[PDB]
């Protein structure tokens, strides 16, 4: 399962 | 003043590489006006594309393209010797002209680009955000672009060496000098800019006949 970033703080 | 009207982002156009080439930049206060004289990328080249876009970031990709328009008629000349200025006025209503003249032919193009263009407030703050947090990898993309610009002037004043030197460069020297080219082509299609830079040294060890000649 491919991960994903969170936003940008 | 405790207000005024700025262009947000920093304004300019696509150059040679995949690069933005800033004119105006970030939190400029508007009206402003802003010339560069800017030249072709290859040889003979009789058109240029104008391309404005609006960002931070370094690959042109990866700003907003605003819009382009097309300069010909250039007389086609060594690359580097046309003389093409750019203008980017923005009026006190936000309106952004954007105009190329190539000095020789006195050609000329322009195009209007409306205020209410570009990325909105959100946008702009995460262009900044986005910039600030790719600014190592920016740089990175900026150095080898250049390296990649070097690695290509190496390529184009070797082969003028050759075709000036013809005859008198022995064949030993030739096909050395031949595949040293092959191998720096190769590298400047990669994004390794110290391989590129190698080729470039190997190409240099190769060619020391050919620059006594």
């Amino acid at each position: 399962r491919p991960r994903l970033p969170r936003p940008r703080p | 003043v405790l207000l005024l009207d700025v262009t947000p982002l920093s304004l300019g156009i696509e150059t040679m590489g995949g690069v933005m080439t800033t004119l105006i930049a970030k939190n400029t206060t508007i009206p402003t006006k802003h010339s560069q004289v800017f030249s072709t990328a290859e040889d003979n080249q009789s058109a240029v594309t104008i391309h404005v876009l609006q960002g931070e970031r370094k690959r042109a990709a990866d700003n907003k393209s605003l819009g382009q328009f097309n300069l010909d008629g250039i007389n086609p000349a060594p690359r580097g010797m046309p003389q093409i200025e750019v203008t980017f006025d923005i009026d006190a209503d936000g309106i952004l002209h954007v105009s190329a003249k190539d000095k020789n032919s006195g050609k000329e193009q322009k195009i209007t680009i409306k205020a209410s263009s570009g990325l909105n407030e959100d946008e702009i703050q995460k262009m900044v955000r986005d910039a600030e947090a790719n600014a190592e990898a920016d740089r990175k993309f900026e150095e080898l672009v250049q390296t990649r610009n070097q690695g290509d002037h190496l390529l184009h004043s070797t082969r003028k060496q050759v075709e000036e030197a013809g005859d008198k460069l022995p064949a030993d020297d030739k096909t050395a000098i031949e595949s040293a080219l092959t191998a720096l082509e190769t590298a400047l299609k990669g994004e390794d800019k110290a391989a590129i830079e190698a080729k470039m040294q190997e190409l240099a060890q190769v060619s020391q006949k050919l620059m006594e000649i």
